[PDB]
């Protein structure tokens, strides 16, 4: 129940890269897994490659100590993995090692104490099966909604790190199939879609909030989970994206405030694949990329360094709930 | 008109919250529902 | 990554690759930011250079390449490069590709990288620390 404010913060900040890098775009990431699959890593990380990393997810080094960062990460995990049981909820974290490669023993009780990380060994010389089997870990874990996590696995890979998240959610006050109408969606001035818009005339937590320019909607799932939606007024879409912080989610997350209205909200199924070097470099993640990056924490056989960080994500969206799932691939090869 | 109609048919951005934590699960923008 | 004998004892590699035989010595001055300085000695249990290469000077690794002039270098790797680094291929390997031995004189150490034939390396002038290097030899 806290380093929250540093993930929310994360987010924003992660969308404001993938914002700037293309405005035509769908975009759908986790945040959550993106922070713990670094975070992880942090732990056999040393000197500055470390604290780029820590700063990098938004966190002040001077006011929290390190260690209630990764105790924070651990509740997290734990409390996450324990939903309401109308709500379906799940993550895993996963180490692939290479037969031999001696591991710090530090680094390794570590990822299972504080991030209840599993482990594997791997021979990455067999390509084709090393990434067969770190590409099931992911799907069984995203219940099939992720398959093709890696498509690339280099030879010299000495360890890989993956993690998942899988949800799935019920409206707790569902849209009926039968009012679904297809209706014009307006991509921008020049194209006009269509697709299945979903209604429902009712009662709905929503509220036109001028400090946002923007209609602001809450649909609560049924347990422990909630959508938010934005929908900035005319010409507003970049002030709303500029304007979000985590106070402003916390303050929409305490009042129920309810009022009558008719509601347009289109299904949905869109999926976001991602290359995170860059847009992690424009976060001040550089150091674990370069030679000049301190993996000695990890092993002190090689001298390593990342060379891959991949993310990918789907959602559906329909009138029954949501479903979601997420995963992240950190690639590590010798200098 | 009344009751006021909200219709999310133009851009739009949304975040996935857990209760308990306040966490971000997930977060996006609908620019195109048929992008692909 | 690969070190290079100087002498029947004495191993010169880059300081970058170890720590995040019987002795290391890295440079006193080693900037583990900048690799300014990248460069270190290893006993155990080539030949140093006398002359700083220049652009267009010859040199080997399998694969030969060229010194590039500091302009190119400087911008291609904008704000990366410091007064002991230099530049030496085109315009692969990847990163952890061997010394830059220009007629049988070790002439450069791979600091930031070994770029790629597919569109230069970065490395350390050995030129600039012979007198260091020597210097540790004969009282080690």
């Amino acid at each position: 129940n806290k380093i929250t404010p540093n993930l929310a913060e994360f987010a924003f900040s992660l969308y404001r890269q993938l914002a700037h890098q293309s405005n035509s775009t769908n975009i759908f990431f986790s945040p959550v897994s993106i922070a713990t699959a670094f975070a992880m890593l942090s732990l056999g990380t040393k000197a500055d490659t470390h604290d780029e990393i820590l700063e990098g997810l938004n966190f002040n080094l001077t006011e929290i100590p390190e260690a209630q960062i990764h105790e924070g990460f651990q509740e997290l995990l734990r409390t996450l993995n324990q939903p309401d049981s109308q709500l379906q909820l799940t993550t895993g974290n996963g180490l692939f090692l290479s037969e031999g490669l001696k591991l710090v023993d530090k680094f390794l009780e570590d990822v299972k104490k504080l991030y209840h990380s599993e482990a594997f060994t791997v021979n990455f010389g067999d390509t084709e099966e090393a990434k067969k089997q770190i590409n099931d870990y992911v799907e069984k874990g995203t219940q099939g909604k992720i398959v093709d996590l890696v498509k690339e696995l280099d030879r010299d890979t000495v360890f890989a790190l993956v993690n998942y998240i899988f949800f799935k959610g019920k409206w707790e006050r569902p849209f009926e199939v039968k009012d679904t109408e297809e209706e014009d969606f307006h991509v921008d001035q020049v194209t006009t879609v269509k697709v299945p818009m979903m209604k429902r005339l009712g009662m709905f937590n929503i509220q036109h909030c001028k400090k946002l320019s923007s209609w602001v909607l809450l649909m609560k799932y049924l347990g422990n989970a909630t959508a938010i939606f934005f929908l900035p007024d005319e010409g507003k879409l970049q002030h709303l994206e500029n304007e979000l912080t985590h106070d402003i989610i916390t303050k929409f997350l305490e009042n129920e405030d309810r009022r009558s209205a008719s509601l347009h909200l289109p299904k949905l199924s869109i999926t976001g694949t991602y290359d995170l070097k860059s847009v992690l470099g424009q976060l001040g993640i550089t150091k674990v990329f370069s030679n000049g990056a301190d993996l000695s924490g990890v092993t002190e056989e090689a001298p390593l360094k990342l060379s891959k960080a991949v993310h990918k994500a789907v959602l559906t969206i329909d009138e029954k709930g949501t479903e979601a799932a997420g995963a992240m691939f950190l690639e590590a090869i010798p200098m | 008109s009344i009751p006021p109609e909200v219709k999310f048919n133009k851009p739009f951005v949304f975040l996935m919250i857990e209760q308990n934590t306040k966490s971000p699960l997930f977060m996006g923008k609908v620019v195109n529902p048929t992008q692909k | 990554c690969g070190g290079s004998l100087i002498n029947s004892q004495w191993v010169v590699s880059a300081a970058h690759c170890y720590k995040s035989a019987s002795k290391s010595i890295v440079h006193p001055s080693y900037n583990s930011n900048t690799l300014n300085n990248d460069i270190m000695l290893i006993k155990l249990k080539i030949s140093l250079p006398t002359s700083c290469a220049s652009a267009g000077t010859q040199c080997l690794i399998c694969l030969k390449a060229p010194i590039l002039s500091d302009s190119s270098c400087k911008s291609a790797y904008p704000g990366q490069i410091t007064s002991n680094m230099f530049c030496a291929g085109y315009l692969c390997q990847g990163d952890s590709g061997g010394p830059v031995v220009c007629s049988g004189k070790l002439q450069g150490i791979v600091s930031w990288g070994s770029g790629c034939a597919q569109k230069p390396g970065v490395y350390t002038k050995v030129c600039n620390y012979v007198s260091w290097i020597k210097q540790t030899i004969a009282s080690n």
